[PDB]
């Protein structure tokens, strides 16, 4: 008399197949790429030109002496 | 030819991006006035020694004093 089949309690689990967790698509990408890229170029011309100012300063001490 | 940019950018999207960097690179050095500031600096970098010359009568300009306003003005860069 002690056999298995239970009265209730069932799901089931799915046979489904989906995980569309997107994801900033469709022209939202290529937008964070370009602006941060020119931001790095914007970081230039305030350092290389600044080091160029120090570069003439470095060559200044050479020319002032040597007579 | 209007879909020709939309039947290869959905077909081979690698060299299409190369030709756009082949473009926008040849054209722009002839466009913005930030160039020729590249030329004014790259000539005004003193390597060698500026040797003075001999006076005889003239004197058109530039006496012996270095801190006199007697030469050019490249001092815009320090103000820049």
């Amino acid at each position: 008399k002690q056999d298995m089949p239970p009265v209730g309690g069932y799901g089931p689990i799915d046979y489904k197949r989906n995980l569309p967790r997107r994801g900033l698509s469709g022209y939202s990408m290529f937008a964070v790429g370009i602006g941060a890229l020119l931001f790095g170029y914007w970081s230039m011309m305030k350092w290389n030109r600044e080091r160029r100012r120090l570069q003439i300063e470095d060559f200044e001490a050479r020319i002032a002496l040597m007579p | 030819v209007a879909a020709f940019l939309k039947n290869v950018w959905a077909k081979e999207p690698v060299l299409v991006a190369s030709f756009a960097i082949a473009g926008l690179a040849v054209i722009l050095p002839t466009l913005s006035p930030y160039t020729k500031y590249s030329l004014m600096i790259n000539r005004a970098t003193p390597y060698n020694y500026p040797v003075p010359l001999r006076d005889d009568g003239n004197m058109p300009d530039v006496p012996s004093h270095p801190q006199d306003p007697q030469g050019p003005s490249l001092e815009w860069l320090k103000r820049l």
